[PDB]
RNA sequence: GGUUCUCCCCGAAAGCUAUUUAGGUAGCGCCUCGUGAAUUCAUCUCCGGGGGUAGAGCACUGUUUCGGCAAGGGGGUCACGACUUACCAACCCGAUGCAAACUGCGAAUACCGGAGAAUGUUAUCACGGGAGACACACGGCGGGUGCUAACGUCCGUCGUGAAGAGGGAAACAACCCAGACCGCCAGCUAAGGUCCCAAAGUCAUGGUUAAGUGGGAAACGAUGUGGGAAGGCCCAGACAGCCAGGAUGUUGGCUUAGAAGCAGCCAUCAUUUAAAGAAAGCGUAAUAGCUCACUGGUCGAGUCGGCCUGCGCGGAAGA
RNA sequence: UCCUCCUAAAGAGUAACGGAGGAGCACGAAGGUUGGCUAAUCCUGGUCGGACAUCAGGAGGUUAGUGCAAUGGCAUAAGCC
RNA sequence: GCUCAACGGAUAAAAGGUACUCCGGGGAUAACAGGCUGAUACCGCCCAAGAGUUCAUAUCGACGGCGGUGUUUGGCACCUCGAUGUCGGCUCAUCACAUCCUGGGGCUGAAGUAGGUCCCAAGGGUAUGGCUGUUCGCCAUUUAAAGUGGUACGCGAGCUG
RNA sequence: UGCCUGGCGGCCGUAGCGCGGUGGUCCCACCUGACCCCAUGCCGAACUCAGAAGUGAAACGCCGUAGCGCCGAUGGUAGUGUGGGGUCUCCCCAUGCGAGAGUAGGGAACUGCCAGGCAA
């Protein structure tokens, strides 16, 4: 029951990704199966307010992108260090 | 005053700050003081903000201290010159880059360790936060 | 007060001095070394101080073989 | 110390090595003049390379905290032997940091070499004539040292000064822009600027600031103020006022002097009930004592406490 | 004066009254070659015999050794005979 | 055949004094003063353990933290070695404020009188003697008080020595 | 050609261990005997020789298994070349390169020359 708005990266690297979080957003990736993995970019705020529910960190996530749905878990985090705040999540296609 | 047992060398270079931290996750305890400025921490700073915050907690609980100085900090003494050597070591620091959580805590309840960092906080020479443990 | 370091010694000027493709007359000295850093291989020789002198007016070229991956120093023949 | 006419072209060095040498000199590096030579050399793209620094990691060398298992160790207890055993704790396992003299990993650049195109007054090398110079300065980056002090000191590398005027930074070798053949009462720009001194926007739009901030400074403090993300409690009635209750047996224990709602220990009760916590602080010698909490009445619409960020405020005293 | 490591910024080089240590030798075998061999330290069992001698087996893997400091190297051993 | 180890070795062969000193140079290099710095020294804050019959914050503030000042002791060697005369006393001062007195306040573990601590304020005021070369210090006796510092540790083309 | 096996390599842990199974007519290993060739700082244990009764136990080869070692993306993070900037013991922006760790995952190697066996 937790369902996340995301689009598609486009530019990607170091410059394009520190652009992205300062515009209140961040990247993620979806990954897993047997298929390509697909960049993801969703919005902060909403994702930070997500990840104080402690069944965002166990239970199944639907992210939904360009229209689709795809399920995944959450597997791997970054926080910024200092900040309470998010750089980049790890979504396992399950 | 937390001090290092026999090393290798006496005296090291002084080196740069530079760079993110490591104790970044609270792993040990449930509530943790972490880093925001960059600076270092004496010995005696380490043991000064353990004294005011082991006595906040009254001593039931449980405190993990994630620095550790293991760095000699030489001092020329007063009226010598320059030259003539490096200067003997007096105290030992450890350096702390932002996000590195110093201290931990479990065992007291959620504002009791709120309110005890704090008193901690105020003994130390860097700017530090309150951090909770987070799930993953 | 007193010192009692401030003592070294003349650089020795180790290293590699003919790098990968690079035609070495015979003879000519590829790698000072200390000890067995680089090994000998193809066409190439090992001195009384572990230089890699070349044996064959040729190339060079750096491997790694055996189970140990030594880079090893051939020389291709040109 | 001083070294006397003019013009033109190029134009350094304050480095290494050695020196009874350190403010001197000699060879080399950089300079100049002459001669002779190879798409010689430089940039770039492409290709072949070697690393072991930045980072990272903790298998090794050392350091380091936590828990588990735990040899041993330690305390105290026994009759040649051991019993009870508040404690110290190696090897391993799981988690956690650190390192110039740590590396099972590892960049960027830099460097050597090869191919190729464009470009550059051969810029390249070798030899021969002549030198000077071997006191460097600051700035950026990478460090040592010092106080992560100094317009300090000592190397690395780049720039400027030296030996470089001009515009800018109020003035300000060494900073920013830019390299002065000569002349002109011509135009375009750079850095920096456009209210007056003082050339050019009292330009257009959109926010912020109340501090003369701008036009010095920190830990720390605070209903200053603007934007954001979430919550709690709310027109089945909150928040601050305004009227009632704000307690019953608990002198409850405690070493048996007293702690007694509000002492050390504590558990942190349960009835009476719209409401009372065996109490948050004010009373105390211990009680007595005012008191809000927790409940309605009233009241009439939002209110409160955190967080992330923009700009301000205090902290702020010199002849 | 000489050698080793770091500073030394992954080619070489690089300073300070910078941080650490060493040399002013030894050897006629400790050199040459051919032929073989594999350590350290714990563990159990065992006469005197113990924490530790020699013997045996196992674990272990080069944590050993290298005429002598440090670094690099070393199983094809440069280590041992 | 040389610890010619001052190891590119000046000779086979070599130590000291100079306040009796002298010459050539140097601010390339010290003493004084200035600059830069602020380790130190000094002043102010921050946290609040404890003391104060109870009560951290009347007063004091440990363990530690953050600053200011340019007054200490120092660091550096930028100006000066073809000369910037120095310690203390005298004479005359001058500014700052971190105020000793006088003046106005808050708090007090302040009844009064007298304090303590703190904020505001620089108008004027701010001892004489004994000893010592002394500034300091100690002492005697006063005073409303006997302030702390900058000024080449003010002041020798003004004096002293 | 297809399996088994032995020598010599290519490569060098995706190839190494652990654990479970498996093979003897061939080959291989132990094994048998040693007076001799040779051999032990004692010992045929090893080395060496002469043979072939026994077993596939050990070891070796093959098979199966991920319990470890090892391989390992994409994304992000760190670092940094060049050019600007700042509240400048540190960082940021434009651009170029871009790890290490960790994650998904892969994975119980593959392969050449010759010879022997056995089936075709």
């Amino acid at each position: 029951m937790f369902t996340i708005n995301a689009e598609v990266r486009k530019e990607q690297g170091k410059g394009a990704s520190r652009r992205l979080r300062a515009a209140n957003k961040f990247p993620a990736i979806i990954y897993g199966g047997k298929e390509a993995p697909l960049a993801i970019e969703l919005d902060h705020d909403k994702v930070m307010n997500m990840q104080a529910k402690a069944e965002f960190y166990s239970e199944v996530l639907t992210i939904v992108v360009d229209g689709k749905e795809i399920k995944v878990k959450a597997q791997d985090v970054q926080r910024h260090p200092y900040k309470p705040k998010l750089q980049h999540i790890d979504f396992v296609r399950a | 005053m937390l001090q290092p047992k026999r090393t290798k060398f006496r005296k090291m270079h002084k080196g740069r700050n530079r760079g993110l931290a490591q104790g970044t996750d609270v792993s040990f305890g449930s509530f943790g003081l972490k880093a925001v400025g960059r600076g270092r921490l004496t010995a005696r700073q380490i043991e000064a903000a353990r004294r005011a915050m082991t006595r906040a907690v009254k001593r039931q609980g449980k405190i993990w201290i994630r620095v550790f100085p293991d760095k000699p900090i030489t001092e020329k003494p007063l009226a010598v010159r320059m030259g003539k050597g490096k200067g003997n070591v007096e105290y030992w620091v450890a350096l702390i880059q932002p996000g590195k959580v110093l201290y931990e805590m479990d065992g007291v309840p959620e504002e009791l360790a709120r309110e005890a960092f704090k008193l901690a906080a105020a003994k130390l020479p860097i700017k530090t936060t309150f951090v909770t443990k987070t799930v993953m | 007060g007193s010192t009692r370091n401030g003592r070294d010694s003349e650089a020795k000027r180790l290293g590699v001095k003919r790098f990968g493709g690079e035609s070495v007359l015979a003879g000519s000295i590829i790698v000072r070394q200390r000890g067995t850093k680089f090994h000998a291989g193809a066409n190439v020789g090992c001195g009384r101080d572990h230089t890699l002198f070349a044996k064959a007016d040729g190339k060079v070229k750096f491997e790694v073989k055996g189970p140990k991956n030594r880079k090893f120093i051939s020389i291709e023949a040109e």
